[PDB]
């Protein structure tokens, strides 16, 4: 199933510690103070803690990284509420951030296999292109039917608008004053 | 190889399979050796070579062979180049009710066990969307008892995607389906079996029941709660300071 | 007296008790009154146990006033 998968990972946040402290928890805790919605994470803490994660994430990544976003938004919730309660409506996603060091594999080693999995690599930079846009929630009119929805995209910044909600093909137009969008780049490597 | 393997056990969805999967490499093989069988869109063309496989080494079932406008031709072109409930008097086949009680995922055994029950009970009937329903009902009922039982949610939703399949608003019809079957087949010795197997008894256990009805006060009634709920609630609260 | 570890530990699981606990919970984020008195340190458990037996269950005496 996923919900044994997303509670071995749950558990993972709160009831991990080293050096005799808590580690993820008080950096969630600042990051959210911080205003952040994002953390750091290592990967070499979670092979120890529990396997039933590694070897799954390894192959599936896609499949596997938005279970961990929602769990991430399930922790920011509770510990937002609880937060209000203890001093002093719109909470997205947050963004998970990685790194490692197991090991470093060229470009000139790599093949058509293992593809879709994850990898690690070593190089020098050379692009900084343009701050391209992409949409997260967007909201859509029937331009005959008058008729409202609503529209959000996760991590490919699949599916297109719909096709019909007579109106004819093409029966919608794109707000953007109460829409929503991120950015990235693309960046090079040799 | 993974292919042609995919596609000869997907029939079922001894010397039959060796023999089929020779046969189908070595009729795929004639056919495209020679430059006379082109235009052949290789995302179906391990059907008919089948169908041809299975006439060919000893014996041929006819159903479930072709299961379609160029199915023919190239058969043909191989061969030579070598509510629901007020309607009255429905009819059903072994498939449509197959589908009914396949979109809950239930095995086959049971379709199998609904299908004779229709097959030899169906001769004085009125309507057999109430029996069939029925039937599904509680097979959903008494395999389905531990997930019912760890979430009362379930009751519901069964319920009404249940009323939604057969497109009614009032559901005591339904609870008519359900009860009537359950005084109809009552009494019979595959039933008994499901029951003892799937352990519902009414949805409760045999050994608390007799116990409950005997007229005893030891009965485990479960007001309280299980050790292990709150060992495994005390977690909850052990992270409170967050 | 004779108030037993084993008792403790069986009227814990009551479920109104349960929603006793949660509703505190939520009414104060700290959380120093509840472990002053669970089960963490069965002295106070066993004082709120005397506490709340000592009621007089308000329900039985306004049955009997309005009979009255
Ligand atoms: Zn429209």
């Amino acid at each position: 199933d996923n919900t044994e998968i997303i509670k071995s990972f749950k558990n993972f946040i709160l009831e991990f510690r080293l050096d005799s402290q808590f580690i993820y928890r008080d950096q969630l805790r600042n990051n959210i103070l911080v205003k952040n919605y994002s953390l750091t994470v290592n990967m070499e803490h979670l092979i120890g803690y529990n396997e039933d994660i590694y070897k799954k994430l390894s192959d599936e990544p896609s499949d596997i990284i938005p279970l961990f976003e929602t769990a991430i938004t399930q922790v920011a919730k509770r510990i937002s509420i609880l937060s209000r309660a203890q001093s002093a409506n719109s909470l997205p996603t947050f963004q998970l951030i990685l790194n490692s060091n197991a090991n470093q594999i060229p470009l000139r080693d790599l093949d058509s296999e293992h593809v879709s999995k994850i990898v690690r690599l070593s190089g020098i930079i050379i692009s900084t292109s343009v701050l391209s846009s992409r949409a997260t929630y967007l909201s859509i009119m029937c331009r005959n039917c008058r008729h409202t929805t609503s529209i959000t995209i996760n991590n490919f910044n699949t599916v297109s608008l719909p096709r019909s909600c007579n109106c004819g093909p093409d029966p919608y137009i794109i707000i953007h004053e109460s829409s929503k969008f991120i950015d990235q780049q693309f960046l090079k490597l040799q | 190889q993974h292919c042609v393997a995919e596609v000869l056990r997907l029939d079922p969805q001894s010397g039959y399979l060796k023999k089929l999967t020779n046969a189908t490499s070595i009729l795929y093989n004639t056919s495209l050796n020679k430059v006379m069988l082109k235009q052949d869109e290789e995302v179906a063309r391990c059907h008919i070579c089948a169908y041809i496989a299975s006439q060919k080494m000893n014996e041929k079932h006819m159903p479930d062979l072709c299961y379609p406008k160029k199915a023919k031709h190239l058969m043909n072109l191989f061969r030579q180049s070598l509510s629901l409930l007020v309607k009255k008097y429905c009819k059903m086949t072994t498939e449509e009710i197959i589908r009914l009680c396949n979109d809950f995922e239930l095995p086959r055994e049971v379709a199998y066990k609904i299908v004779d029950e229709y097959n030899i009970n169906a001769s004085r009937l009125v309507c057999p969307w109430q029996l069939v329903c029925g039937l599904v009902l509680n097979c959903t009922f008494i395999v389905f008892n531990e997930r019912r039982r760890k979430d009362p949610r379930i009751d519901h939703f069964i319920v009404s995607k249940m009323c939604s399949l057969m497109l009614t608003s009032k559901v005591d019809d339904v609870i008519e389906c359900v009860k009537l079957v359950k005084e109809l087949i009552i009494g019979e010795k595959w039933f008994r079996d499901l029951q003892i197997r799937y352990d519902d008894f009414d949805g409760i256990r045999y050994d608390e029941i007799i116990f409950r009805k005997l007229g005893s006060m030891l009965q485990t009634t479960n007001i309280l709660v299980t050790d292990d709920q709150y060992n495994i609630w005390k977690k909850r609260i052990e992270m409170d300071l967050a | 007296d004779f108030l037993n570890d084993d008792y403790l530990k069986i009227l814990s699981r009551c479920p109104t008790f349960m929603f006793f606990v949660e509703g505190l919970i939520k009414q104060h984020a700290p959380a120093d009154e509840i472990l002053s008195l669970l089960t963490n340190k069965n002295r106070g458990l066993e004082e709120f146990f005397v506490e709340f037996l000592v009621r007089e269950n308000p329900i039985n005496g306004h049955a009997k006033f309005v009979a009255r």
